[PDB]
């Protein structure tokens, strides 16, 4: 139900989070 | 070497209790090298941002799973026959006996049956395909986004708040009360209003159509004017079925009171109605809107958040289960046993963390000249006679529930039940969604407050004799965690006051775990039809072990046989793994440094005589782990199996009932 | 993107695993 | 001198024994010793003369010689006051009491003591021994204390205590089996009456045999191969015994003996040991606990496998208390040797006198050898655990054909079954020969049965007893990889080079150097006794489970046997989810549901073990810091009532501490599973 379009774009948008986290951690550390 | 960057007497361990020291002192902001109260309340700052980041991610993994490999839309459908689905598996080591197994729920291939009430929790609150939820996950991993970028910009220069915006804690806890707690709350009961109860008496809210929609037709005529009566509207008929036309009332603020039929859950209407109330409350006193020591200290605020959110997740648990929210959680055994003893475990947790920053504050924050006469320095006054009235309660209620319960053990043995000590509960007759409380809840009962006791004796002789005692009379000077202050006073084995917290946890566990059994078992029973089982056998502890512990693990533990597996295979599992973790744990609790400190110096001789093998080496001169990382480890492992065990045994026990 | 998972897992427990132990190490010995 | 702090009190109790503290010359000493032996042989007697009693007096022993099959032995009345009367058993013919487990009824039948008047004789025979033997002691310390020289004459004692006791007494006994016990069991066989058999006083191929196996009727060992056995022991030790030498010119002196043997790797050899063993009394306690606890464990496996006296192979509920009983004995007795080759290594221990001996060599290379055990000990650890871990794994993730077992992968313990295949076909003619049958029918074998119940059988091998074997080789292995090490490291190590100074039993030596807490040769034994127990534990499971899996059963209408547990141990053994399901979980259905019945006292143990368990984890988890502090709280309580008591109360030492974890943990665990075992074969077997 859910389609590959759909799937794609989620990991894409969970890839943003993923740099802002390598971002802030660099930050705190 | 480098790491740890923050604490150079670390770095400068030759040994690899600097990777442990190093990992086990990491988010201790405090103990850092050069660490001014200023950088400590920023660092602290951009981390909480961090943190919340991860729960939305967590929150965004549930959606995006449910969504993409769950069964919601099946459910929907059949939500008292299909088993709610919580992710796909997919692990190449599974034989084709144990996908068809886990090929459950129809689905396709082998999945993993969700347990929190997650597709109940979401039914309810109006996401009805996959669609919403997906939306939902990709919301929320935005949420996360911004939450990162916002501490990321944060701990920037350019927006970094300085000592100012933090020591204003005041505005803080008014903000909280309302601009947070009460607009959120009342957020919340526009989505109640505008798409929970629409969905659920089956008209459809979108995002792009509640703009055309309004809840209620005498809506804005009520509002601001007669607002009470026009809310109050024809309430949903018991014939009504959640998320159909059939039955479906208007009133979007109601206090019908009980439950909806269908759902066995709250009113819709009730709790937006609930949420209004709760608003209105919170914004009201935010403009209405000791104090030394809690500004001052952040451990003070952390332990005070803690046995709060403590008291909270309690009362959570305790509501969540009696007073269910959810639509078709209260059918839904097994969602709803773990979900009490998720809430109930974690209860402890941030209880038992309570007293520890408790202990923490008192040996690295609390000033008895700062504070001449507060409730902190009278607490101390006396600190003999709060421990003694703790340890006298505690050993009352203990000797008396023990004695009983071994009481009805003997007399049941030897065959005589009639001469059991079978105590009513007649103040629970008086109070009382409440379910039968008979002598078995008495006893239970008494044991659970025994052992709350035991645990608050022993969290709170922690954080008094932190500070000092006979046996060590400044503490305070080797800080909150340190091993011992050696053999030298007939021995301070276990003298700290993390150790009281390392002591507690223990209780801790064995309270919470009386808690959850009782309710457990209590509910199995009933769930049964054999409360008669719970009433007759509760009263002797036998009864325990032959009619909880024996009689509910059967299923789960023939999970997997030499005949062959079934869908219980992977709790059976977990069940061994957290009994092995466990035990693991009693390794490093019951075996101390010095016996490993010698075996180890054995094996680096070994290592370094041992040719081809001698080639490589450590940097890291090895040593067995400290004794307070021996406890640590231990205690980790003691907990992690003691919760993994129960864990599996809760969704083993209750699965195959259902 | 039914075969994400025999691609996600393996890639994040066992190739992610690996950096991360990798790099954890560089990190606690440098 | 005075009982200041109430740590007086348990140090009392602790130190009381340990002569060496109390006292400074070994003359001293001996003579407490020899007088105490003294003291314990009388209680010995009385507890003997108390179990004959209880046969005489309170049992159902006559009925039970009458008809072995019908009656069950119950020589335990229990007086009927809180409703405890439920304790006497239906055993049979009427008579209610505690069904003993003992063999005791087993062990007088093979003495071929059958007359109410006998019995009684014995018991106050038994009494008056304990009578004299307690007054000796007090002749031979107080009275009149031996000599040193006595004591080191090691070749006298030697010569003396093996043709004197063992010589001797397999003579005496073979004469009182041969004329008393023999031909009392052959009337008994053949249906002669308790009553019509004659009192005592009124009284070569034939009578010894090699005949092997089983008595058919009585499904111990034919009675004639006991008597030989005997008889062929007492010529072997009176020889062997006429092979040292005392107060003449003639046998082997043990100094020569010993200095002779060297070689290239032990350098000096055993010169010096004579000395330490004689001058050391922890030396000769060590050898001697190690292999008295080596010789219980070869009891049990004997006694299960050879069951040696009448109907006890029949009598399931006797091996297995038997085969469990001296397997803790032994277990526990190892490990006190362990302890006292410590204390030896710590007290008793001259560098002076050991020097380049043997005893040396093993202190030089201890960390070659404790490093060593470590690595057969991961190794084995893995191989074997691992193993149970893999097909815990395997079964669960529906691969069965991936598991250790008889089917898929199979480890099969070749060496084994072997030696068993050796011992049950080569019967005659080989080494040793004449020899009719095989020594058991464990080796090989078709289920001899004694009425339902089948005596003995094939004890077969296969994958599951080369995973339990192995079970076995690394929980021994690490029991020695603790004893050794404390033993070799009770002196010193790199951590503590003073260990020696700061004795054998100290909590630590503080908190530097990282920690060195339990790094005493006291707290090894500390450790060592838990994987003894876990140890023995394992072993005690898995007689008990192959016993009822494989071995005991009853015959039905077809030539196979209804085995107790049915078979499951060669699919259900092997994975530890068989073990927690198919043994701990299916096999305490008995003792669960004991209450109300005449098991409810296993059933009340079961819990009440359960509980002495889970609390000795509050002495082994915490430690005696935080007890002190809330004790002066509470002492606090007691100062603002004047209670306070004279003695100051200290929380206990710290090795006290960890010796009553210990004690707890050993008593908890031991009894639960002594619960679980009478409660199932009492019911069930
Ligand atoms: C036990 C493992 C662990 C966990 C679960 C954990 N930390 Mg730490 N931890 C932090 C906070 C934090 C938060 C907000 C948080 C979650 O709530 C955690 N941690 C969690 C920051 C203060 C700090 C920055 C982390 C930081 O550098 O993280 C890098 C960001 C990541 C991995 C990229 C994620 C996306 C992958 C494409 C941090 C440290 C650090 C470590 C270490 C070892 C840890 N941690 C340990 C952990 C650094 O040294 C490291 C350090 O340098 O400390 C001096
Ligand atoms: C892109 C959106 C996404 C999110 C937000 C998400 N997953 Mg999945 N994810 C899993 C867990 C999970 C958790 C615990 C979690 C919660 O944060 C998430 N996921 C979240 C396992 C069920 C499974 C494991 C394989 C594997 O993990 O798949 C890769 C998952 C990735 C790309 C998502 C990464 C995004 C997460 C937000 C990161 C969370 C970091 C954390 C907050 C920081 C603290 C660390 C902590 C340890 C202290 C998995 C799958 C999988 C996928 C895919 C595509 C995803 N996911 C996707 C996502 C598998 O194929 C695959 C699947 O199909 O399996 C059949
Ligand atoms: C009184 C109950 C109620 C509440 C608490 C509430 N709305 Mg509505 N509400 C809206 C948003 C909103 C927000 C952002 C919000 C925040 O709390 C709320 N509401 C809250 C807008 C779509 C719109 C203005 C509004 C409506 C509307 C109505 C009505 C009747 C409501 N409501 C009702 C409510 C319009 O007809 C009408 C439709
Ligand atoms: C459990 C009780 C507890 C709670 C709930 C709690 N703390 Mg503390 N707490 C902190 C903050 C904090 C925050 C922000 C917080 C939020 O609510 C809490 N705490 C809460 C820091 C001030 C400070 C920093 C702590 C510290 O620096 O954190 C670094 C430690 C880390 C990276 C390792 C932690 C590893 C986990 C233990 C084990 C996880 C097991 C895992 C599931 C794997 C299972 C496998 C699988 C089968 C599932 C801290 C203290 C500390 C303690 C102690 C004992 C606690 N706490 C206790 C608690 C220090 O001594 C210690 C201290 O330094 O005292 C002097
Ligand atoms: C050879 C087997 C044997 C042994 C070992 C043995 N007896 Mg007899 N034996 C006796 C005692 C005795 C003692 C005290 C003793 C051990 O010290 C033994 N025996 C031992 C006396 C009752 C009696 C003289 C005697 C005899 C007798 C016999 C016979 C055949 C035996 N035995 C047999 C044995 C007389 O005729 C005759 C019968
Ligand atoms: C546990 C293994 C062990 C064994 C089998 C063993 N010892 Mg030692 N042992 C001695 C001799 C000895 C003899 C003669 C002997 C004979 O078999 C043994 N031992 C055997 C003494 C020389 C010497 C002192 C003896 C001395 O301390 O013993 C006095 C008696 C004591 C305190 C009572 C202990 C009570 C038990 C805890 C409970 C057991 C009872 C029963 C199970 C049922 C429970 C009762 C119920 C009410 C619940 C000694 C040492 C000592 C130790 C230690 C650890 C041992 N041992 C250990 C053992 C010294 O510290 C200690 C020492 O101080 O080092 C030198
Ligand atoms: C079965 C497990 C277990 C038990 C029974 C137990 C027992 C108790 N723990 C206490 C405390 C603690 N326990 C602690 C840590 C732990 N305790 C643990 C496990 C347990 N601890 C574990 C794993 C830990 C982590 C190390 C701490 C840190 C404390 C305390 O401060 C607290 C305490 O001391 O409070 C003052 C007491 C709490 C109840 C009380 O005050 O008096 C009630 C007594 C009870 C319930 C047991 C009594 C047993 C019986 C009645 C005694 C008589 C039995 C026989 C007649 C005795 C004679 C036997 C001879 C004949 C052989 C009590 C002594
Ligand atoms: C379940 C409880 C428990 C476990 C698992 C355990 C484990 C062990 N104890 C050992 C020793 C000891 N234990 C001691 C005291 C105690 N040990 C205790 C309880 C345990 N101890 C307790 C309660 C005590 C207090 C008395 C002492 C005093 C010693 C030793 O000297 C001895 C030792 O160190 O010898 C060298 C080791 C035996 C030698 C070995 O390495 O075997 C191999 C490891 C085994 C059997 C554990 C599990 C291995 C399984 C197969 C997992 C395989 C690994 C997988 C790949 C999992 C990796 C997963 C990652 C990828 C995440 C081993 C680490
Ligand atoms: C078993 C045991 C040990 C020995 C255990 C040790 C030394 C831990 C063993 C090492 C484990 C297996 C992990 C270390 C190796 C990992 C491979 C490291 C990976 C992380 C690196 C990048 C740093 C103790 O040191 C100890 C100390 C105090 C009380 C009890 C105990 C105790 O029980
Ligand atoms: C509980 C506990 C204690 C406290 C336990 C003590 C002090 C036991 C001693 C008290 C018992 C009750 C002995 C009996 C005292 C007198 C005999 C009282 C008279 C009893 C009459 C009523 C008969 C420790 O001292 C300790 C030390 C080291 C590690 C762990 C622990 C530990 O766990
Ligand atoms: S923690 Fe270890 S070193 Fe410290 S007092 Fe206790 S036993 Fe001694």
């Amino acid at each position: 139900e859910l389609s590959d379009l759909q799937i794609v774009i989620a990991l894409v948008v969970a890839l943003l989070p993923a740099l802002l986290a390598l971002n802030l951690g660099s930050a705190l550390s | 070497t480098k790491f740890p960057s923050f604490s150079q007497d670390l770095a400068q361990d030759p040994t690899t209790r600097r990777i442990w020291y190093g990992i086990a002192t990491v988010h201790d902001f405090e103990t850092h090298d050069g660490m001014t109260e200023e950088n400590l309340y920023q660092k602290i700052f951009a981390t909480h941002f961090g943190h919340l980041s991860i729960i939305f991610l967590w929150s965004a993994g549930h959606l995006f799973h449910v969504a993409w490999q769950g069964n919601f839309e099946q459910w929907i459908q059949d939500p008292l026959t299909i088993r709610p689905i919580a992710h796909a598996i997919w692990d190449p080591h599974l034989g084709d006996a144990a996908t068809q197994a886990f090929t459950q729920a129809g689905a396709s291939g082998p999945v993993d049956l969700c347990y929190s009430g997650l597709y109940q929790w979401w039914y309810t609150i109006g996401m009805r395909t996959n669609g919403d939820l997906y939306i939902g996950s990709v919301f929320l991993m935005i949420v996360a986004a911004v939450m990162l970028f916002a501490g990321w910009l944060h701990l920037q220069p350019k927006f970094r708040p300085s000592l100012a915006w933090f020591r204003d804690a005041e505005s803080q806890m008014n903000h909280h009360l309302a601009v947070l707690f009460g607009a959120s709350s009342l957020g919340w009961t526009g989505h109640l209003i505008h798409v929970a109860i629409p969905e659920a008496r089956g008209q459809h809210v979108g995002w792009d159509n509640f703009l055309s929609t309004m809840p209620h037709p005498a809506g804005l005529a009520p509002f601001f004017t007669g607002r009470w009566g026009v809310y109050a509207q024809n309430p949903d008929t018991a014939g009504h079925i959640f998320g159909t036309s059939e039955g479906a009332g208007t009133a979007i603020i109601t206090f019908i009171g009980g439950f909806h039929p269908q759902t066995e859950a709250l009113w819709l209407t009730d709790i937006a109605h609930h949420h209004l109330a709760i608003a209105v409350m919170y914004i009201i006193a935010g403009h209405m809107y000791l104090y030394d020591t809690y500004n001052e200290s952040l451990h003070f605020q952390l332990g005070f958040h803690l046995a709060a959110l403590g008291v909270i997740t309690s009362v959570v648990a305790q509501h969540m289960y009696s007073l269910p929210s959810y639509a078709f959680i209260s059918q839904d055994h097994v969602t709803q046993a773990a979900l009490y003893t998720h809430h109930q475990y974690i209860a402890g947790i941030l209880a038992i963390g309570a007293f520890a920053h408790g202990g923490i504050f008192f040996v690295r924050d609390y000033d008895p000249e700062r504070n001449k006469n507060n409730v902190l320095a009278r607490a101390l006054e006396h600190k003999e006679a709060i421990i003694s009235h703790l340890s006298w309660v505690s050993m009352f209620s203990g000797f008396h529930t023990l004695g009983v319960y071994v009481h009805n053990d003997t007399v049941v043995a030897f065959g005589t039940p009639e001469k059991q000590i079978l105590v009513e509960p007649i103040f629970a007759q008086w109070i009382q969604p409440f379910m039968s409380q008979g002598p078995g809840d008495f006893l239970v009962h008494h044991g659970i407050a025994f052992s709350l006791h035991v645990t608050v004796l022993i969290c709170v002789k922690g954080c008094l004799d932190a500070r000092g005692s006979k046996l060590m009379p400044d503490k305070k000077d080797f800080g909150y965690s340190f091993p011992c202050d050696g053999p030298g006073r007939g021995g301070t084995c276990d003298i700290s006051a993390w150790d009281s917290f390392y002591l507690a946890f223990f209780w801790m566990l064995n309270t919470i775990g009386w808690i959850v059994f009782y309710f457990n078992w209590k509910h199995l029973a009933i769930w049964s039809g054999n409360e008669a089982q719970f009433n007759t056998n509760s009263t002797y502890l036998m009864g325990w072990l032959r009619d909880y512990l024996w009689g509910y693990s059967a299923q789960l533990i023939n999970g997997y046989t030499p005949f062959g597996v079934n869908s219980l295979s992977v709790w059976a599992w977990i069940f061994l793994l957290g009994h092995l973790c466990w035990a693991t744990g009693f390794l490093f609790l019951i075996s101390w440094r010095g016996y490993w400190q010698e075996l180890i110096e054995t094996l680096v001789w070994a290592h370094q005589r041992t040719p081809l093998a001698n080639l490589v080496t450590w940097k890291d001169k090895p040593v067995a782990l400290s004794i307070v990382q021996g406890r640590l480890v231990g205690l980790v492992h003691f907990a992690v199996g003691y919760y993994v065990t129960y864990a599996a045994f809760v969704i083993g026990a209750t699965a195959p009932l259902g | 993107s039914d075969i994400l998972p025999a691609i996600m897992t393996p890639l994040v427990v066992l190739i992610g695993g690996g950096a991360a132990m990798t790099a954890f190490f560089y990190y606690v010995e440098r | 001198k005075g009982p200041q702090t109430t740590t007086w009190i348990w140090n009392l109790h602790a130190l009381a024994h340990d002569f060496d503290t109390q006292t400074n010359d070994l003359e001293e000493i001996s003579r407490k010793i020899f007088s105490a032996h003294f003291g314990h042989l009388s209680i010995i007697f009385v507890w003997i003369s108390g179990m004959i009693f209880h046969a005489a007096r309170f049992s159902n022993y006559y009925a039970w010689l009458a008809d072995p099959l019908g009656n069950k032995p119950s020589a335990h009345v229990v007086w009927p006051i809180v409703g405890q009367d439920i304790l006497n058993a239906d055993v049979g013919n009427g008579f209610r009491g505690v069904q003993i487990t003992s063999g005791l009824f087993h062990i007088l039948r093979g003495a071929g003591m059958t007359d109410p008047g006998e019995l009684y004789s014995a018991a106050i025979g038994a009494l008056v021994a304990a009578v004299v033997m307690m007054y000796a002691g007090y002749y031979h310390y107080h009275k009149k204390a031996p000599k040193l020289e006595w004591f080191q004459n090691a070749e006298s004692t030697m010569t003396h205590h093996l043709i004197v006791l063992l010589g001797l007494g397999n003579l005496a006994w073979t004469g009182h089996l041969i004329h008393v016990s023999l031909p009392v069991n052959k009337l008994l066989d053949s249906g002669v009456a308790p009553q019509d058999i004659p009192i005592p006083h009124e009284f070569y191929s034939d009578f010894l045999t090699f005949k092997g196996g089983l008595d058919p009727t009585t499904g111990g060992l034919w009675m004639t191969d006991i008597a030989h056995h005997h008889l062929a022991l007492a010529v072997m030790y009176i020889i062997a015994g006429h092979m040292y030498r005392t107060n003449w010119g003639i046998g082997h002196s043990m100094k020569e003996i010993m200095e002779s043997h060297k070689g290239p790797f032990t350098g000096e050899g055993h010169k010096g040991l004579y000395e330490v063993l004689t001058t050391s009394w922890h030396a000769q306690l060590a050898i001697n606990l190690a292999t008295w606890g080596s010789f219980s464990i070869i009891v049990a496996h004997h006694m299960y496998a050879m069951p040696p006296y009448p109907y006890l192979a029949t009598d399931y509920g006797t091996q297995l208390n038997l085969f469990v009983h001296h397997m803790w004995i032994g277990g526990f007795l190892i490990v006190g040797g362990a302890a006292h080759a410590a204390i030896f290594m710590v007290r008793d221990y001259d560098p002076a006198v050991n020097q380049n001996n043997v005893l040396d060599r093993m202190l030089r290379h201890r960390d070659t050898i404790i490093s060593h055990l470590n690595w057969v000990c991961i190794f084995l650890g893995f191989h074997s655990f691992g193993l149970y871990i893999h097909n815990d794994n395997m079964r669960s993730l529906g691969r069965p054909q991936d598991m250790f077992s008889d089917t898929a992968i199979q480890l099969q313990p070749i060496f084994s079954q072997w030696v068993q295949n050796l011992q049950a076909n080569v019967a005659g003619t080989i080494r040793a020969p004449l020899a009719e049958g095989a020594s058991s029918l464990a080796w090989g074998g078709d289920p001899l049965f004694v009425g339902g119940k089948v005596a003995m059988q094939h004890v077969s091998l296969g994958t599951a007893d080369f995973m339990i074997h192995h079970i076995h080789a690394f929980q021994i292995h690490v029991t020695v990889l603790i004893l050794i090490k404390g033993v070799l490291y009770a002196r010193s190590s790199r951590l503590i080079p003073d260990k020696a100074n700061l004795g054998f039993r100290f909590p630590c030596d503080g908190p530097g150097r990282g920690g060195t807490c339990q790094s005493s040769g006291w707290d090894h034994i500390f450790l060592g006794l838990f994987w003894m127990y876990n140890c023995i534990s394992i072993v005690n499971f898995h007689f008990f489970w192959k016993m009822q899996s494989d071995v005991w059963g009853a015959a039905n209408a077809n030539g196979g046997v209804n085995y107790l547990t049915a078979g499951n141990w060669a699919q259900s053994s092997i994975t530890i989810n068989g073990w927690l399901r198919d043994f701990l979980w299916a096999q305490s259905v008995q003792v669960i549901n004991s209450y109300g019945s005449a098991l409810s006292a296993y059933g009340i143990l079961f819990l009440g073990a359960h509980f002495i368990w889970a609390f000795s984890l509050m002495f082994l988890f915490s430690g005696r810091g935080y007890w002190q502090e809330l004790i002066e709280s509470i002492v606090w309580a007691h100062s603002k009532l004047k209670i306070a008591p004279a003695i100051q109360p200290r929380a206990m030492s710290i090795t006290q501490g960890r010796a009553v974890g210990l004690g707890h943990y050993l008593l908890g665990g031991i009894v639960t599973s002594w619960s679980f075992y009478l409660a199932r074969i009492l019911a069930l077997g």
